[PDB]
């Protein structure tokens, strides 16, 4: 909140203007927000260990309730219509419900670091639209019930994106493709968020009330291209 | 004899005379209709070589014009009655055909077809395609350069603020082939060239709108023998 402040407040000062919008503009790249995260006790890193690329077995888990609740976690992490503009079957579109060290197709990326200390996922399909407390706290979610529920994140993808692969259609996990359907994963995958009482029914159904009216005007809107492509019908 | 009777048919005020240079430019040189008598169509005009790119040098510029009777057309587009007949370059005295004479070299080439008495006639049919603009600008100066193409057609005409209103029904880009009128904006104009065409021999096959926006477009004629077809084009 403090640096989308400083980043508009200064930009307003030189004369500039600021955006966090993910999608700005078509035909270059759209702004997003990586998010790195680990856990820890005691101050020992829970995320180091002896499976892949130095990780716990608990960030395996960690991995695979986010994958699991990826679209759900869309809604929060990507919350404009915008959001899905970023998201699109690109080569570097952070789009693979996968884990790698390697392939930037992958929507997580295990940074590949020396100190055991540092070790940590890096999931890249947020953007900065989204709001911090409710995109961190159900990416967190996502990974407790990762974890209470042993959810095994099955192997690594070091392949390749959506563009060929097209071998098997691909047809692997994918975040959401579009608002509406980041909003419906959230109303039906909820359970993981109510737990310990942290999200109530009427937050969530409130926060997806508020983002359906956007994604109306949106799609109730005549677009720009449609005139290109259907004006002459 | 049927060229000067076309002469008194069409009250013919002048003629004139044309040919094409190395590079493939149509070139031309009138003549009151009151200069053609018998002498004309033995012994042609006398005019400059040195003056078309490529030809005669520093020593040998004269040259002969001469009329090729079976070419006789009227112009259709000059304000006062007058025939145009295609002449061939004849070296002088000699009257031999110029070496560099493209229409002489193009008939020198059919003589050796029927030579080698492989075949006694080669047959035509090529398909020049165009394009029509409004405005075409552009230029070369030490300090840049620049070209600018213009056309009510063009896709980018799409946002362009026009006196009476843009009535906007443009081929996008590749989708010239075929939309009927008024996204093909030039019927009336290839019906024209095509009535033009045949007033002035050739016969016409078909007429339509090409692919590029911008008004490519294309008059397809039926084929002839080589040299005749090369006029025709």
């Amino acid at each position: 909140q403090i640096y989308k402040y400083v980043v508009h407040n200064v930009a307003h000062r030189f004369g500039k203007t600021a955006t966090f919008m993910p999608k700005p503009m078509f035909g270059d790249n759209g702004s997003g927000m990586h998010c790195h995260m680990s856990l820890a006790k005691n101050g020992t890193n829970l995320f180091s260990g002896d499976k892949y690329a130095g990780l716990s077995e608990q960030a395996l888990y960690y991995i695979g309730g986010v994958i699991k609740h990826a679209k759900a976690i869309n809604a929060l992490a990507n919350p404009t219509t915008n959001s899905y503009k970023r998201l699109v079957p690109g080569y570097e579109a952070p789009v693979m419900l996968a884990y790698s060290a390697r392939n930037r197709s992958a929507s997580i990326r295990i940074p590949v670091v020396a100190s055991p200390k540092a070790r940590r996922i890096e999931v890249r399909f947020p953007d900065p639209a989204a709001n911090p407390y409710l995109c961190f706290a159900a990416l967190l979610m996502a990974g407790l019930d990762g974890i209470k529920n042993k959810i095994h994140p099955g192997e690594p993808m070091d392949k390749n994106l959506y563009d060929l692969p097209p071998e098997e259609a691909k047809e692997i996990p994918q975040v959401a493709g579009s608002l509406e359907e980041a909003l419906n994963a959230l109303d039906l995958d909820r359970e993981f968020l109510k737990a310990g009482g942290v999200f109530t029914d009427e937050a969530i159904d409130a926060y997806i009330a508020l983002r359906r009216e956007e994604d109306d005007r949106v799609r109730m809107t005549p677009h720009p291209v449609e005139f290109e492509l259907y004006y002459s019908v | 004899e049927h060229v000067l009777t076309m002469l008194n048919e069409h009250e013919v005020k002048f003629v004139d005379l044309r040919f094409t240079d190395t590079k493939g430019k149509e070139q031309h040189v009138t003549i009151p209709a009151h200069q053609v008598n018998a002498e004309f169509f033995e012994e042609g005009k006398m005019f400059d070589g040195s003056s078309i790119g490529g030809w005669k040098g520093i020593n040998e510029s004269d040259m002969v014009l001469m009329p090729d009777a079976s070419t006789a057309v009227i112009d259709p587009f000059f304000a006062d009655s007058t025939l145009i007949i295609r002449c061939d370059i004849l070296e002088p005295g000699t009257l031999q055909g110029y070496d560099r004479d493209p229409r002489s070299i193009a008939k020198r080439a059919e003589d050796y077809l029927r030579a080698t008495g492989i075949a006694d006639t080669v047959l035509f049919g090529p398909e020049p395609e165009f394009f029509l603009f409004d405005d075409i600008r552009f230029g070369a100066s030490i300090s840049g350069s620049h070209v600018a193409i213009d056309d009510i057609e063009g896709a980018w005409n799409s946002s362009t603020k026009y006196e009476g209103g843009n009535k906007g029904h443009r081929p996008g880009v590749k989708g010239g082939y075929f939309p009927v009128p008024p996204v093909d904006s030039a019927q009336d104009i290839r019906s024209e060239m095509c009535l033009v065409m045949e007033q002035m021999g050739l016969v016409v096959e078909a007429h339509h709108h090409e692919v590029a926006t911008a008004g490519q477009n294309e008059v397809a004629t039926r084929f002839n023998t080589m040299t005749k077809k090369a006029d025709e084009i």
